[PDB]
């Protein structure tokens, strides 16, 4: 997989995992409709929680995402955010970008996520591996042989961080 | 943009799916709280009561609460003074909602079972 | 445009409101029929059918009706196949409902009253 | 009143009689609610029609309308469409007309009515007077006094109509 992907031929495509969520909540509600606990001496009937799990789990089958895709095709395209049907976003660059973000808890263990930010855009986060730096800009570099755009560094620009175009 | 297109398929504006949320249970539990001042005043059927159902609808008040805010927190940085006076009055109404519900069951004690 | 600002004060959305209330009317409509099926098919509760509002909610039906089929006239024009297809399709549902309404009503004629 | 309104100094502000609705709808249902027919004979309540009333009614009043205004100014001013909070149109020039339009019954009568057209203006439906043709282009010459921009006359261009600016 290592391989595989870096090159990602002409588009990209992206999706959602929300459709996971509902499915394990959709699992465990049916699990819970069929012989749930007894607890009538409990003066109390439990069946409402299923039923805010139904209608969250409903709202969350309604978020339906087709193949989420950009105009990253290897030419002069100008990463206008397309979906299948509708179309929302364009930009004549400096709006799309991939950022480094880290995150921090109350001991200080870091967390490295990736972002291609942009108006309304998808992340680029990565499975399940960030507990130190590796390599880090070898990916961007990966990137930038695709089309180069930026790769951003935390906070401010200061040094190690690449950008290609901008609109001064 | 193309609101019409945002509203209609794959997708809602960021937003405004928490505060839409909290209305229905605004509206259903106003249903309920007058139902329930309607008969512990006048018709008297305690039977027919909501002293079945106690702990599930103080669970749907606390998240409905949570909601609420967390809709009004992340709908306060659109720049503009309308949703967030939606948002803080969807929140105000909430809240003393659910102060006169809880003196209404605090009120109401001996009616229900003794343990 | 500014849809929070068109959705916000002093008007709404050309049509769009006719719509709504074709929504809240099927709705509750929806709460009668099912109402009086359940009524009907078990617990036989003929003292508290819905045999004394008859009339008013038939015309309620075809206000629904006529509400419905006007405002799909008034959203055509918009140009979006998605305007269109949610008026139509809410159109067919209330004409559906009140075909079933009427011959549940024809049906069951044996149990109101005599003249 | 020939000599008040044809001038107007500056802005024109205008409003909507739907309030009179409104009005009317509270006062006949203030009417009804207390004594109303006594039909229980008829096997019927008749309470339900004025509860559709009030939420026609309802709605009615909700439609408010702080002083529908322009840029009328009698300056350079460029139309754009104000309201007390929120603004929505704005257009340079092309789009204000002043347009006569006619109606028709099944015996052939004339009616005419007279719209300030525009991207969601408001008309400028006279008092209740049209059966005769009587002086036609002399309101649309007070106009060209104020801020002359168009009168258009019924069908094509034709004649007998007059333009000041064209988008060309
Ligand atoms: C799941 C989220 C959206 C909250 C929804 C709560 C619903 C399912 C709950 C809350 C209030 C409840 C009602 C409260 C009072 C009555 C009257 C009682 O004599 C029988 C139960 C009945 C008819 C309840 C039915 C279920 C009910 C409508
Ligand atoms: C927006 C409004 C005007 C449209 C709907 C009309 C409403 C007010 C009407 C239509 C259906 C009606 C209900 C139909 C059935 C029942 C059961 C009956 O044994 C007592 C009256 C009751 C509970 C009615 C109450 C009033 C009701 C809800």
């Amino acid at each position: 997989m290592c391989w595989v992907m870096p090159p990602s031929v002409f588009v990209l495509e992206y999706y959602l995992d929300t459709l996971w969520k509902g499915t394990m909540l959709f699992i465990i509600c049916l699990v819970f409709i069929s012989c749930n606990v007894l607890r009538e001496v409990k003066y109390q009937e439990t069946w409402c929680f299923p039923a805010y799990g139904m209608v969250i789990g409903l709202w969350l089958m309604l978020s339906s995402i087709p193949q989420r895709r950009l105009v990253l095709n290897h030419t002069r395209g100008m990463y206008h955010f397309s979906i299948q049907g509708r179309t929302v976003c364009q930009g004549p660059m400096h709006l799309v970008y991939v950022r480094l973000a880290l995150s921090s808890d109350a001991y200080g263990g870091r967390f490295f996520q990736l972002v291609l930010c942009g108006h309304k855009l998808e992340p680029l986060v990565l499975v399940q591996l960030s507990e130190r730096y590796e390599q880090m800009e070898f990916l961007g570099r990966h990137l930038a042989r695709k089309l180069n755009i930026n790769y951003f560094d935390y906070l401010a620009s200061s040094y190690r961080h690449v950008v290609r175009h901008w609109p001064l | 943009m193309r609101w019409r297109d945002r509203i209609a398929v794959l997708c809602f504006p960021p937003g405004l799916m928490l505060t839409v949320a909290a209305l229905i249970l605004f509206f259903i539990h106003m249903g309920v709280f007058a139902s329930d001042v309607h008969n512990f005043c006048v018709i008297h059927n305690y039977d027919h009561m909501s002293f079945r159902y106690t702990v599930v609808l103080i669970f749907s008040q606390v998240i409905s609460i949570g909601w609420a805010a967390m809709g009004s927190l992340y709908a306060e940085m659109t720049g503009d003074k309308f949703l967030r006076c939606f948002a803080l009055t969807i929140l105000i109404l909430n809240g003393a909602m659910f102060f006169n519900r809880l003196c209404l069951e605090f009120l109401a004690i001996n009616y229900r079972e003794e343990r």
